[PDB]
């Protein structure tokens, strides 16, 4: 009760009630003393912003603080070799989650794509983003997942229609 | 030694 609440204050700066995104950015780590990605930082913000305050105060940083350690523990338990950073031979172990397993260096594509680092590695704050971008993609591809099997047939406009429903 | 990815309570 106070916990949650305690976590709250630390976070919060100059003490006007609302977690902001810079405030919640430099309050995180991605482990590597980089900037915790702006980008995730926003994202996940954004998901628990709910009168546009660009921010979150106690009641919308309850559902923020509890996304973020959901995430940790999906980051801590792949992180077999604890380096802080996710490998490739991590990923695959990782993304196993969303249902059908994906070819080998498709994770390669993947690090490509989500990597700021540039290590040939994933930080925290990168798998979280990368994974927010992935279910918006499994979301958009269960529509027409009717079968069930991994496989889609989709049209000219079904396809564009995917493409302009990224956002 | 940078801090553990997450929330960052003082102290490291
Ligand atoms: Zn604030
Ligand atoms: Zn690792
Ligand atoms: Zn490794
Ligand atoms: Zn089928
Ligand atoms: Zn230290």
């Amino acid at each position: 009760q106070s916990f949650l609440w305690n976590v709250f204050q630390r976070v919060d700066k100059d003490r006007s009630g609302v977690i902001s995104d810079t405030e919640l950015q430099q309050a995180l780590s991605n482990g590597t003393w980089t900037p915790f990605n702006p980008v995730t930082v926003r994202s996940i913000i954004s998901m628990f912003d709910r009168e546009n305050k660009a921010g979150v105060n106690f009641s919308e940083f309850t559902g923020v603080w509890k996304y973020i350690t959901d995430w940790q523990n999906v980051f801590r338990t792949y992180d077999r070799d604890n380096s802080g950073m996710i490998d490739k031979n991590e990923l695959k172990q990782a993304l196993s989650g969303f249902g059908y397993r994906l070819s080998d260096q498709f994770h390669d594509i993947l690090i490509r794509k989500f990597d700021r680092q540039g290590r040939g590695q994933i930080a925290f704050d990168d798998f979280i983003q990368g994974c927010i971008v992935l279910q918006r993609l499994t979301d958009i591809f269960r529509r027409y997942d009717t079968d069930q099997d991994g496989w889609i047939q989709v049209s000219y406009e079904q396809y564009l229609s995917m493409v302009f429903s990224i956002v | 030694n940078p801090p553990p990815p997450g929330f960052i309570m003082h102290g490291n």
